[PDB]
C-alpha cells in the first residue's frame, strides 16, 4: 500500500497529460536565406533551423 | 543516562509522548479520535500541498486549474478526492472527539478543552476558505452568505466585510487571499495541536470510569500505538470506500458549474458538517439575532466546564444524563436534517424547536439534572 | 516521565502470561458474544429511544411537506 | 409552484461499484455529441487525444481532429490564421461567447457539457429522462413562445427543442438508431466526459477493498495478540491481616 | 545567433563555443547541441517532432 | 505548585526558561546578536510574504503583472514588496555574520546546534531560490534554468530528476506553481527547525568570546540581552530601511524588470549577491559535474568544520596565527564574490581558480595544521 | 568587441534622497510620450487615472482618455465594439502583438516603457544619453541597413531612428521645445511611470530617518542604563586565613 | 531549562554594584571609553586590515588588467596599408 500511494503522489509531480501532448511543427525553407539562423520556440525550448 | 531514548533532547520528547507515556489501561475506542484527527491533519496537509502545486488562484483560472488537476495530473483526480473527502473525515472525527469529551467530562481538563475549541474554530475557518477555492456556484455563494454574516455586526459590520473582501463583493482579491489563508491555517492547527497535547500531558488521559487510573497505567507503546493503528485502518475503509466508490455522495452538483455572480442557485445548501449550525442561524428570523444564535451555538462549548454539577466526572453511572445526552445528539441530527430543507412549514417550526432545545439541554437541563442526580445518590 | 511516582499501592498481586502462551481471541462464543449482547442490551433503551423519535419527526415532517404540495380539490369545486 | 418530477433510476451498465463503462456505448455516444449536440453545446474540457485508447485508435482520433479548422497565430505579420486540428486540440466551441450562443438560441444558453451529468441532480438518469421525456403541456399550463414543455426540466419550460429522434443519424457500427438508444449512448458518453477516470477509479476501489479486508484483519489480530496480556490478566488483594 | 570562435554559436552564460554544425568545440558544455529527430515534404518544408 | 505563574504554568514556563530566566554568559558581544536578528527576519519575511502572497498569482501569464499590480495598486504594496525583497538580503547578511561568529569562536563545538544550523542555511537557500523565481522576470527565469540544470549533472538519474522537478521539459508553468507552494511552505520548516536549533543550544547555553566556562558569571536573559537585542535590532534596521527606502534597486538586476523570455537569454546572467561566491566556485572547474561538486562541497564543507578543530583552546581570541588565517578566508570570500560578478575571462578565470583553491585549502589544511602548530607554541 | 560607452550622471532634480520629482517636468514628459513615443511604444502598466493629482486634474485625465477608442464587449450579439476611453483604461498599445510591432519596425521590437528606466543599467541617465547621443559611425564601422549608429546602445547599432528633434512638438506650457529639453522631460516622465510611489517613498524615508535617530538613541541609553550595573561592577577574592 | 543555582561551585568572591539610578549610563567617555576604543582598534588593525588590503590590490589590478586588454594594440596595424 505504501509503495503505491508514494508512487502515485510522486508521479503527480511529473509531466501531466496536457504537457506530454507533443506535436510537430512545419517550417518552410524559403524564409531562411543562405547562412541565416531562425529560432522557433518548440516543446518549451528553442528550435534552431 | 544509560539509554538514548531518554537522554537525547529530541528522542526524550518522542519517548515521553509516544513510548513511555503513561496511559490509562481502560480507555476505549472513543479515545482513538485524537490520533485519527492528527492523521487527518497530516493527510490533509500532504494532499493539499500536492493540489496547491497545480492550483491557480484567479477567478478566470481557478475552476479550470482544478479541472486541469483532475483531468491531466497523474492521479490528480485521486488526490483531489482524498482531499475533499478527507475534510469530511476530519469533521466526522472532530464531532465524535467532542462527543466523547462531553460524555466523559474530559472538559474538566479546562486548558486541553479550551484549546480544543480553538482547534475546532480554526478547522472551520480552514474548511470554509478551502471550500471557496474551486470557485463553483456553491463555492461562490457560500462565500457570499458566510462573509455577509459579519455585516450583521453593528457599526463596524459593513466596513469589516468590504475589508475582508478587498473590494465591494466576493471577487478575485477575496480568492487570492483565501488561498493564502487556506495554505497557512492548517499549520496553525498543527501548532495548536502541540499546545493541546502539551496541556493534556500535564494530567494524562481521563478514562471511561472517570476515576483515577494511577493504579493501573500502561505504556502508550505498544498498547495504544497498536490500538491506534487498528483504529486508523478501520476508519480508513469507509473513507476510501466513499472516495473511491461514491466520490460525489457528499458534494453539491451545483459546484460543477463555474461561479456566476448574477445567478444564485435555487437551493443554497452548505456542506453536511455545517447544516446543524445553518439550521440554528435560520431559526431566528432576524439578521443579527440569527448571527448571534449561530455564534453562540459553537461558543457555547467554552461554557460546558462551568455547567458541570455532577459529583462524578463521567456519565457512565448517570442514567438520567445519558438520556439527556442522546437527546442532544438526536437534537443535532434533527438540526442537520432541518438545515438541508427549505424555509417552510413544518420545517420552520421544527427547526426553532430543535434550536431552542439545543440551548436548553446545555444551559439548563444538564446542570439541573446533574444536581438532581447528586441528591439521588445522597450527596 | 511519570512511571514510578503515580500512586501509593499496597498488597496487590497480578498474574499474566506471555502473548505467545495464550489465544488472541479466546472464548468467542462462551464469553465474547454473550457479553456483546449484555452490553447491547444494557444500552439500547438508553440510546435507541431519542433516535427513534428523531426518525419519526423526520418521517412526519417529510410527509407533511410533500402533502402540502398536493392539490386541494376543494379549491376548484365551484 | 415548486412542483417537480424526479427521474427514475435506469440500470446503466456502469452503475455498479465494479462496473466499468461500456466503451462501445461511449464511442457511439461520442458520435451523437459530435453530429448532434456540438452544434449548440461546447465541451471545453475534452480534447481529441482523450479519445485514444478509450473509444478510438490514434489514427482515428487524428482524423477526427483534422476535420476541424482551428485558429492559431499570430504569424510573422502578427496575423491570426486557420489550420487543421491536432489531437492536442480540445473540442470546438459552437460559439465565440455565451452572448453569441444565446443570440443563436432565443436568449437561451446551452450549457457546456463536460461536467453536465455531475452538475445536475440525477446525472445521466436526469439527462436521459429529459431527452426522451418531451410532451404536451397539461391542462391549464401554457408554454411561452420559444420554450418547449418538458416535465423533467425545472419549471417545465425548456429552451431546448427535442434534440434527438429516430434515425436522426446512423451509427457506423450498425446499431439501430432509435431515440432512446441514442439518448442512452450519449448519456453514457457524458458520464465518461465528466469523469474519464471512472474505470480506473473502480479498479483501484477493488484493490482498496481487498487490501483493506486483509490488513484490517491482520492488525486486528496483532492488537488482540498484544492486549491478550491485559485482557486475561488476573489480580487479587492480599492484605496482611 | 552567429557568434563564437567557430562561426556557429556561443553561450553567454559560461562561454560554450559551438560550430556551424552545433558541435561543442570550446567551453564547459559536455555534449553537442541536441539534434532533434526530423517525414519529409520533399523540398520546402520540414516536419520536426 | 510554584508560588509564581512565570514558573508553574506549562506555557509561560517555556517562555521563562528561554527568554527571561535563561542563564546567559555575562560577556557575549555583538556577534551574539545575529541569532535574534535572524529570528526577526524570519518572522518579518513570513509576515510580508503572506501579505504579498495575497495578491500574487502563480501562472506564467499573470505572475509578472500580479507583482506589478501589487506594487502599483495595492495600498503600500510597493513598500511591502521592497521590505520582502530587501529582507531576503538582510537575512543573508545576518546568516553570514552568524556563521562567521560561529567559526571564529568555535561555536561549532556544539555539534547539534551547528549541524541544524547548516540545515537552516540550506533551507534558507532553497527558500530564497524558489522565491526569487516567482516574479518571473528574465533573471528569475534564467536563474531558475541555470540552477535547476545543475542537478542534471548527477550521473544516470540527472536528466530524470530535472525533468521531474520541472513537471515538464523545461522551466515552465508547472515549475512556477510548484515553486510558489514550496516557497510558501519552506519558511515554516525554517521556523520549526529554528526551535530544534535553540533546543539543542539550551542543552549547554551560549558559548562566549573568551571560550572558557561562564558558569561563574551568568546573568538572566532579561533584561540584559532582551535590551541588548532590541538595540541590535534597531541598529541593523536603519541600513535595511535606508536601503529599502532610498535605494530599492541597489541590489537587484535591472534584467528582472523584463518579463521572462524563453528564447532570449540575458548577455550577463549574474546571481544575487549572496550567491556570487558560490557561483564563482562553480565556474572555477571547467567541467560540468566537477563544477557542481565543487559548489556542493563549498557549502557542505560546513559539516566538516567540527572535525578540523585541533586547537586546545575553543576560540581564536588568543590565537593570532588563526586570526590571520581567519581574515584571509573572509577576504578570500570577498574575492570570490567579486569574481562571481565578472565574466569568464582572463584575468578573472585564473584569479577565480586561485580563490577557489585557497578557500578549500584554508578550511581543510591550514586551519587544522595551524591549530596544531599553535598548540606547540603554547607548549602543549 | 567588448567596448561600451557608459552615460554620465546628470543632476536630475529627483536624484537626491529627499528630492521629489518635478511634476511640471513629468507633465511635459507625458505629452512627449503621448505625442511621440506612443506611436511605437506601449506603456501597458499606466492608466489615465494614474495622472490625476499627479500631473493632471480629473477633468483633464478624462479628456485624455476619451481621445482614445477602446475595444469592449461582447455585446448582445456576442460582438466586440468600440467605445470612448475611461480614466480606468490603460494607455493604448500601438500594436496587437510584438509580431505586428516588429513587422512595423523592420523586425525590431520597441519595448514597453513602463519599467524601462529600471530595466536598463543607467536608468534615465542612459535613456537621456541614448536619445541625445546619435551620431555617425567611427572609421571602420558600418551600420547595416535599417539600423542607426548610437554609441550608447550596446553594439552601437539601434533599430530606433532618432525619435526627437527641436520643435518636434509644442509644450502647451510654453517651454522651449529643444531636443535635450524634450529628452530630459520624457525621461523624468519615465522615472515616474516606473515608480509612481517615488515621492511618497522619499517622504517615508525622511520620517524613517528621524524616528530611527531618536529611537536608536533612546534604546542605546536604556541598554547602557541597565547594563551600568555590570559595567561598573567591582569584585575581589578574599580567601580565608 | 532551569539552570540558576546548579551552575558552578564558587567560593570567596565578593562583588559590589550600584543601582542604575545612582550612576551614569555612559561615563568617562574621554578618559576611558575612546582611549580604549583606540586600544582595541590598534591591537587588531594589523591582524584584519592586511588581507583586505591585499584583496583590494588584487581587485584593482585584475580590474585594470581586464580593461587594458580591451584597448587596441597599435602594433597590430602598423603595416596594414
Ligand atoms: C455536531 C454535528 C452533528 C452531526 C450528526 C451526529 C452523528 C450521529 C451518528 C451517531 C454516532 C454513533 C453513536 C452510537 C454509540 C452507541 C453506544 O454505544 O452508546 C452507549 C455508550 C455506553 O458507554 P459507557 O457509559 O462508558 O458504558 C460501558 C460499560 N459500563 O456510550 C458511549 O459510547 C459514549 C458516548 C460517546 C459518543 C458521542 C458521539 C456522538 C456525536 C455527536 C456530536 C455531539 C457533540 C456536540 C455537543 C455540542
Ligand atoms: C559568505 C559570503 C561572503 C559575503 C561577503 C562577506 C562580508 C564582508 C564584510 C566584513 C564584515 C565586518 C567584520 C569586521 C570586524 C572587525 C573586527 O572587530 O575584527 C576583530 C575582532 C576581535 O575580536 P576578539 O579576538 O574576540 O578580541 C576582543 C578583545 N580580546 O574579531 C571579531 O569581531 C570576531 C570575528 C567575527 C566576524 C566574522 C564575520 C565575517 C563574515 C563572513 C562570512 C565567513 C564565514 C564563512 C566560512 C565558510
Ligand atoms: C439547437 C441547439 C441544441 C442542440 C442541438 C442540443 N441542445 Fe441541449 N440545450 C440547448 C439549449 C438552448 C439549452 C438551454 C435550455 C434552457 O436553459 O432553457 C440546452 C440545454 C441542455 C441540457 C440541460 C439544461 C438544464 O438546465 O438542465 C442538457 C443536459 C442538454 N441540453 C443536452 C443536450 C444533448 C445531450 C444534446 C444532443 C443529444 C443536446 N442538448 C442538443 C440547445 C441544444
Ligand atoms: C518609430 C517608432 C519609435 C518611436 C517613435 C520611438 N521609439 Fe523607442 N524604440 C523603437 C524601436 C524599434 C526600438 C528598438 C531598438 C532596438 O532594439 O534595436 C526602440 C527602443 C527604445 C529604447 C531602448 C532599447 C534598449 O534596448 O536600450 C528606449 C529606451 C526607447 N526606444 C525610448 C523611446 C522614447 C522615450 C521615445 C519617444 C521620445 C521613443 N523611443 C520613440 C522605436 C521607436
Ligand atoms: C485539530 C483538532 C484536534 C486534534 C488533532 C486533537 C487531538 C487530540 C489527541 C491526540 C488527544 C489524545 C487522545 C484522545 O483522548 O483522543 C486529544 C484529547 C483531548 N482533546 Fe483533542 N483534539 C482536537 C480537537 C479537540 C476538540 C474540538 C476538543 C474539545 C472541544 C478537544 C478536547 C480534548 C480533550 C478534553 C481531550 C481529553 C481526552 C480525555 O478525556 O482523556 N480536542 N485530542
Ligand atoms: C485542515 C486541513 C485542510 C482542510 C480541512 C482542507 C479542506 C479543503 C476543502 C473543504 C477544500 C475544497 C475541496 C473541493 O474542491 O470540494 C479544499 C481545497 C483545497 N485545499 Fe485544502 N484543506 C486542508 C489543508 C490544505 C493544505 C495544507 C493545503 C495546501 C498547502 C490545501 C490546499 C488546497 C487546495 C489547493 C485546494 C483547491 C483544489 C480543490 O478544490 O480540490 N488544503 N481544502
Ligand atoms: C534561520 C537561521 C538561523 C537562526 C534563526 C538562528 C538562530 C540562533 C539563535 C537565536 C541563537 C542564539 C543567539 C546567538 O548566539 O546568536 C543561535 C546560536 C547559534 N547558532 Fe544559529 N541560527 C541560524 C543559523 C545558524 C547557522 C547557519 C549556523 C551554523 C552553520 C548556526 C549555528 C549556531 C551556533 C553554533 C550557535 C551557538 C552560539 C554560541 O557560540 O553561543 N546558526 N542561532
Ligand atoms: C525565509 C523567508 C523568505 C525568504 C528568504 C523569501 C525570499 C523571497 C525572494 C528572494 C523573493 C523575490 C523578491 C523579488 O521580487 O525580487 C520572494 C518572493 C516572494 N515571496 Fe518570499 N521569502 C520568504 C518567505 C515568504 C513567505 C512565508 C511567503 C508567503 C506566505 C512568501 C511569499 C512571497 C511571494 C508571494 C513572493 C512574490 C512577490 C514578489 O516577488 O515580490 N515569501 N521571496
Ligand atoms: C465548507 C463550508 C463551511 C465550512 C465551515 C463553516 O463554518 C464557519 C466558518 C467561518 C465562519 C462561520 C462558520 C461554514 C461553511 O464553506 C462554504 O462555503 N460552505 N457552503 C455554504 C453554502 C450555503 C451557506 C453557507 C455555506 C460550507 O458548507
Ligand atoms: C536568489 C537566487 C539563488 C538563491 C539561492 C541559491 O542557492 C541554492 C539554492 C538551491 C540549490 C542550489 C543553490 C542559488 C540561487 O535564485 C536565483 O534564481 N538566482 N539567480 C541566478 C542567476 C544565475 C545563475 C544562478 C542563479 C539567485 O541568485
Ligand atoms: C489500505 C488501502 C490500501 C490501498 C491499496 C490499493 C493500491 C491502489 O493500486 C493502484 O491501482 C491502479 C489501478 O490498477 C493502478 O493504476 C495504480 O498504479 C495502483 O497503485
Ligand atoms: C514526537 C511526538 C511529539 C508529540 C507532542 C507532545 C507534546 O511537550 C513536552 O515538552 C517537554 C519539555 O521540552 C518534553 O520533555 C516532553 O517530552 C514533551 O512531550
Ligand atoms: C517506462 C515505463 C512506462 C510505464 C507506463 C505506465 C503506464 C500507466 O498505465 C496505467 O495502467 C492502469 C492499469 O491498466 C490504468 O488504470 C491507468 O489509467 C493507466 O494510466
Ligand atoms: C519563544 C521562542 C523560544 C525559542 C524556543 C526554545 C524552545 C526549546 O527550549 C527548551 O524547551 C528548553
Ligand atoms: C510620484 C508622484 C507623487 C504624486 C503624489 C504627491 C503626494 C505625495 O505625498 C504622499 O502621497 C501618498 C500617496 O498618494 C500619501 O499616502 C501620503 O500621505 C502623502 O504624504
Ligand atoms: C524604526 C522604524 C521607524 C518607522 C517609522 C516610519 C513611519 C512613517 O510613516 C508613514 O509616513 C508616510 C509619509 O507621509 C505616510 O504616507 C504613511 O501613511 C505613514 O504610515
Amino acid at each position: 500500500a505504501a509503495k503505491n500511494v508514494v508512487t502515485q503522489f510522486i508521479s503527480s509531480l511529473s509531466a501531466s497529460a496536457d504537457v506530454l501532448a507533443l506535436s510537430k511543427i512545419e517550417i518552410k525553407l524559403s524564409d531562411i536565406p543562405e547562412g541565416k539562423n531562425v529560432a522557433f520556440k518548440w516543446r518549451g525550448k528553442p528550435l534552431f533551423v | 543516562a544509560p539509554n538514548i531514548r531518554k537522554s537525547h533532547p529530541l528522542l526524550k520528547m518522542i519517548n515521553n509522548s509516544l513510548i513511555d507515556l503513561p496511559a490509562p489501561s481502560n480507555i476505549s475506542a472513543w479515545w482513538n479520535f485524537g490520533s485519527l484527527l492528527a492523521v487527518c491533519l497530516m493527510t490533509q496537509i500532504l494532499t493539499g500541498l500536492l493540489l496547491a502545486m497545480h492550483y491557480t488562484a484567479d477567478t478566470s483560472l481557478a475552476f479550470s486549474s482544478v479541472a486541469h488537476t483532475c483531468r491531466n495530473v497523474q492521479y490528480g483526480w485521486l488526490i483531489r478526492n482524498l482531499h475533499a473527502n478527507g475534510a469530511s473525515f476530519f469533521f466526522i472525527c472532530i464531532f465524535l472527539h467532542i462527543g466523547r469529551g462531553l460524555y466523559y467530562g474530559s472538559y474538566l481538563y479546562k486548558e486541553t478543552w479550551n484549546t480544543g475549541v480553538i482547534l475546532l474554530l480554526t478547522l472551520m475557518a480552514t474548511a470554509f476558505v478551502g471550500y471557496v477555492l474551486p470557485w463553483g456556484q456553491m463555492s461562490f455563494w457560500g462565500a457570499t452568505v458566510i462573509t455577509n454574516l459579519f455585516s450583521a455586526i453593528p457599526y463596524i459590520g459593513h466596513t469589516l466585510v468590504e475589508w475582508a473582501w478587498g473590494g465591494f463583493s466576493v471577487d478575485n482579491p477575496t480568492l487570492t487571499r483565501f488561498f493564502a489563508l487556506h495554505f497557512l491555517l492548517p499549520f496553525a492547527i498543527a501548532g495548536i495541536t502541540i499546545i493541546h497535547l502539551t496541556f493534556l500531558h500535564e494530567s494524562g488521559s481521563n478514562n471511561p470510569l472517570g476515576i483515577s487510573s494511577d493504579s493501573d497505567k500502561i505504556p502508550f507503546h505498544p498498547y495504544y500505538s497498536f490500538k491506534d493503528i487498528l483504529g486508523l485502518t478501520l476508519m480508513l475503509t469507509p473513507f476510501l470506500t466513499l472516495a473511491l466508490f461514491s466520490p460525489n455522495l457528499l458534494g453539491d452538483p451545483e459546484n460543477f458549474t463555474p461561479a456566476n455572480p448574477l445567478v444564485t442557485p435555487p437551493h443554497i445548501k452548505p456542506e453536511w458538517y455545517f447544516l446543524f449550525a445553518y439550521a440554528i442561524l435560520r431559526s431566528i428570523p432576524n439578521k443579527l439575532g440569527g448571527v448571534l444564535a449561530l455564534a453562540a451555538s459553537v461558543l457555547i462549548l467554552f461554557l460546558i466546564p462551568f455547567l458541570h454539577k455532577s459529583k462524578q466526572r463521567t456519565m457512565t453511572f448517570r442514567p438520567l444524563s445519558q438520556t439527556l445526552f442522546w437527546l442532544l445528539v438526536a437534537n443535532l441530527l434533527i438540526l442537520t436534517w432541518i438545515g438541508s430543507q427549505p424555509v417552510e412549514h413544518p420545517f420552520i417550526i421544527i427547526g426553532q424547536m430543535a434550536s431552542l432545545s439545543y440551548f436548553t439541554i446545555l444551559l439548563i437541563l444538564f446542570p439541573t439534572i446533574g444536581t438532581l442526580e447528586n441528591k439521588m445518590l445522597n450527596y | 516521565i511519570h512511571f514510578g511516582n503515580l500512586a501509593r499501592v499496597r498488597h496487590i498481586i497480578t498474574y499474566s502470561l506471555s502473548p505467545f502462551e495464550q489465544r488472541a481471541i479466546p472464548n468467542i462464543f462462551s464469553d465474547a458474544l454473550p457479553n456483546v449482547w449484555r452490553r447491547f442490551s444494557s444500552q439500547v433503551f438508553k440510546v435507541a429511544p431519542p433516535f427513534l423519535g428523531a426518525y419519526l419527526l423526520y418521517s412526519w415532517g417529510t410527509q407533511e411537506f410533500e402533502r402540502l404540495k398536493r392539490k386541494n380539490p376543494a379549491d376548484y369545486e365551484n | 409552484g415548486e412542483l417537480e418530477l424526479h427521474p427514475p433510476a435506469f440500470p446503466w451498465s456502469h452503475g455498479g461499484p465494479l462496473s466499468a463503462l461500456d466503451h462501445s456505448s461511449v464511442r457511439r455516444g461520442f458520435q451523437v455529441y459530435k453530429q448532434v449536440c456540438s452544434a449548440c453545446h461546447s465541451m471545453d474540457y475534452v480534447a481529441f487525444r482523450n479519445l485514444i485508447g478509450v473509444t478510438h485508435t490514434e489514427a482515428e482520433a487524428k482524423a477526427l481532429a483534422e476535420e476541424v479548422e482551428v485558429q492559431d497565430g499570430p504569424d510573422e505579420n502578427g496575423e491570426l490564421f486557420m489550420r487543421p486540428g491536432k489531437i492536442s486540440d480540445y473540442f470546438p466551441k459552437p460559439y465565440p461567447n455565451p452572448e453569441a450562443a444565446r443570440a443563436a438560441n432565443n436568449g437561451a444558453l446551452p450549457p457546456d457539457l463536460s461536467y453536465i451529468v455531475n452538475a445536475r441532480h440525477g446525472g445521466e438518469d436526469y439527462v436521459f429522462s429529459l431527452l426522451t421525456g418531451y410532451c404536451d403541456p397539461p391542462a391549464g399550463v401554457v408554454v411561452r413562445e420559444g420554450l418547449h414543455y418538458n416535465p423533467y426540466f425545472p419549471g417545465q419550460a425548456i429552451g431546448m427543442a427535442p434534440p434527438i429522434y429516430n434515425e436522426i443519424l446512423e451509427y457506423d457500427d450498425g446499431t439501430p438508431a432509435t431515440m432512446s438508444q441514442i439518448a442512452k449512448d450519449v448519456c453514457t458518453f457524458l458520464r465518461w466526459a465528466a469523469e474519464p477516470e471512472h474505470d480506473q477509479r473502480k479498479r483501484m476501489g477493488l484493490k482498496m477493498l481487498l487490501i483493506s479486508a486483509l490488513l484490517t484483519s491482520l492488525l486486528y489480530y496483532m492488537k488482540r495478540h498484544k492486549w491478550s496480556v491485559l485482557k486475561s490478566r488476573k489480580m487479587a488483594y492480599r492484605p496482611p491481616k | 545567433a552567429n557568434s563564437g570562435d567557430f562561426g556557429g554559436y556561443y553561450c553567454p552564460c559560461h562561454g560554450s563555443h559551438y560550430d556551424a554544425s552545433g558541435r561543442i568545440r570550446k567551453g564547459p558544455a559536455p555534449y553537442n547541441l541536441e539534434v532533434p529527430t526530423y517525414q519529409f515534404v520533399g523540398d520546402d518544408l520540414v516536419v520536426v517532432g
